[PDB]
């Protein structure tokens, strides 16, 4: 009853969690293996890409 | 392929052959040639599922 009177923003704060690692975990969930590393080699002939 | 083999049978014609009948063989394996590359955070509950994720494809 008494809400007004007080301060309870630091007992409530918004969390510092990050949605972006709920994100990569459903993408990686949804996708194969295989394609995990078919990945790991466009950024290696990317890299061999820039190279050149 | 999986191995390479060799075969010496020519140090019987040599000339002055130091390793006359050779009959030995070498056997060599070849998976660094078939894959060059073989040598190579508070606690919340979606950033330690990634890694078990990540740690899972890579296992």
């Amino acid at each position: 009853e008494e809400c007004m009177f007080k301060d309870t923003r630091l007992d409530v704060l918004p969390p510092q969690v990050n949605p972006l690692n709920a994100i990569l975990a459903q993408h990686t969930a949804q996708t194969p293996v295989h394609r995990s590393l078919e990945k790991r080699l466009w950024t290696e002939v990317r890299a061999t890409a820039v190279s050149e | 392929l999986s191995s390479k083999v060799t075969s010496g049978a020519a140090s019987q014609f040599y000339p002055n052959s130091i390793y006359p009948s050779l009959n030995v063989e070498v056997v060599q394996n070849l998976y660094a040639l078939s894959n060059p590359a073989f040598s190579s955070t508070v606690k919340d509950e979606s950033a330690i599922k990634l890694a078990e994720l990540q740690k899972e494809t890579e296992r």
